[PDB]
């Protein structure tokens, strides 16, 4: 079993300060280069900094000089990302990897091992929790014996919110959306899900909104408004 | 710093076994 | 460092088909190369190093060739599991990666099924008001929303996003929110989600007039 595992990471004010770590296990430590890789939501993979095994060489991506400082420690398999004066743009999940690969010459090595990331968030912004809001259904949310219906999780901070229907029990149909995040720094988002119309006034739909960041946990019924 | 491919990329010599080739070009690390 | 561009920006094909994705470097990576897969919330994984050789587990459908500025990755008769984003990596002067490739289904013209709703009354007390407008199955993803207030149309007061393919019928779905304060909300009546795509012959309207 090899495996990276990245720690450090949350919540951090612009201008602040954070560093990151990331433990090897099941792997030489000492004997690979390491990097950190970074992805913002919705956006593609970025290169931040590469440290060679025995930290002769390091470099950083342009966006990140001046700022970023990595290291590591091999006799405690151990690789950081100390990040100052962060900024907004820096919002991502930090991968940790091993890269290495060569050709050279008629035998052939690489190795590629990544972590599942660390997530830092960069932002003004207050830990709070969802208001979820019915999004009821109507004859303006009906289409050929089909209706539709929601819970609309408006206002909260930080990145996630978990959204299941009747604890789980109710999969098909249903459409959780990427939230948006609103000029206020805050993030909404919808989770509906299409049912019989016949359905409507003898099953019970309840959104089950989980919000950890703040320990926020609600369970929230949705039904047809009274017209 | 100066980046150089096989400062980054190399084999180390402590999976090379006994194939000759791989004991060719392998980098022992201390 | 050297910049990777990747085209094209999507590729939509349907299965059994053959892919191929091009990766220009601003300046010449030698044979240093790599070819990766990702996912939705999970980590990249590595298809091709060193310009064509296969990652353990790789099916020799995918193929990698090229060299200097120019590369291509190629797989010769698409999967499901083959539909997904493709970053070419250089190794040469540091590490930079290209901005992605997204190879999504292909599959027939499919139209919104097109649903409004109002603010709650929950909501209302609060002091704010989110009208939501639903785009429920469709394909192509393009699809184009306008907000209408008695017939006004609202500009940057709305903020849209949209599900990933979905696995079975391989469509899309939309969700775009129109908030307005509470006292704007209730200066109008008619509110009005409009609606075009290409599998509608007419731009479709669902509306609600307030109360």
């Amino acid at each position: 079993e090899e495996q990276l595992v990245e720690s450090g990471g949350g919540l951090v004010q612009p201008g602040r300060s954070l560093r990151l770590s990331c433990v090897g296990s099941g792997l030489r430590f000492e004997e690979h280069a390491m990097h950190w890789v970074r992805q913002a939501p919705g956006r593609g993979l970025e290169w931040v900094s590469g440290i060679s095994w025995n930290s002769g060489s390091v470099g950083y991506a342009d966006s990140v000089k001046g700022r970023f400082t990595t290291s590591r420690d091999n006799a405690k398999d151990i690789l950081f990302l100390e990040m100052n004066t962060l900024r907004s743009e820096d919002t991502a999940l930090y991968f940790c990897a091993i890269m290495v690969a060569t050709t050279k010459n008629d035998f052939h090595y690489y190795k590629d091992v990544w972590g599942k990331g660390t997530t830092v968030t960069v932002s003004s912004a207050s830990t709070k929790g969802p208001s979820v809001f019915p999004l009821a259904p109507s004859s303006k949310s009906t289409s050929g014996g089909t209706a539709a219906l929601g819970c609309l999780v408006k206002d909260y901070f930080p990145e996630p919110v978990t959204v299941s229907w009747n604890s789980g029990a109710l999969t098909s149909g249903v459409h959780t959306f990427p939230a948006v995040l609103q000029s206020s720094g805050l993030y909404s988002l919808s989770s509906v899900v299409t049912v019989p119309s016949s359905s409507l006034g003898t099953q019970t739909y309840i959104c089950n909104v989980n919000h950890k960041p703040s320990n926020t946990k609600v369970d929230k019924k949705v039904e047809p408004k009274s017209c | 710093n100066d980046f150089h491919f096989e400062v980054f990329n190399f084999v180390p010599c402590s999976i090379c076994s006994n194939n000759p080739t791989c004991w060719a070009i392998c980098k022992r690390i201390p | 460092q050297i910049v990777l561009t990747q085209s094209p920006a999507t590729l939509s094909l349907s299965p059994g088909e053959r892919a191929t994705l091009s990766c220009r470097a601003s300046q010449s990576v030698s044979n240093h190369l790599a070819w990766y897969q990702q996912k939705p919330g999970q980590a990249p994984r590595l298809l091709i190093y060193e310009t064509s050789n296969r990652a353990t587990g790789i099916p020799p459908r995918f193929s990698g060739s090229g060299s200097g500025t120019d590369f291509t990755l190629t797989i010769s008769s698409l999967e499901p599991e083959d539909f997904a984003v493709y970053y070419c990596q250089q190794r040469n002067n540091w590490y930079t990666f290209g901005q992605g490739t997204k190879l999504e289904i292909k599959r027939t013209v499919a139209a919104p099924s097109v649903f409004i709703f109002p603010p709650s009354d929950e909501q209302l007390k609060s002091g704010t008001a989110s009208v939501v407008c639903l785009l429920n199955n469709f394909y192509p993803r393009e699809a184009k929303v306008q907000w209408k207030v008695d017939n006004a149309l609202q500009s940057g007061n709305s903020q849209e996003s949209v599900t990933e393919q979905d696995s079975k019928d391989s469509t899309y779905s939309l969700s775009s929110t129109l908030t307005l304060s509470k006292a704007d909300y209730e200066k109008h009546k008619v509110y009005a989600c409009e609606v075009t795509h290409q599998g509608l012959s007419s731009p479709v309207t669902k509306s609600f007039n307030r109360g």
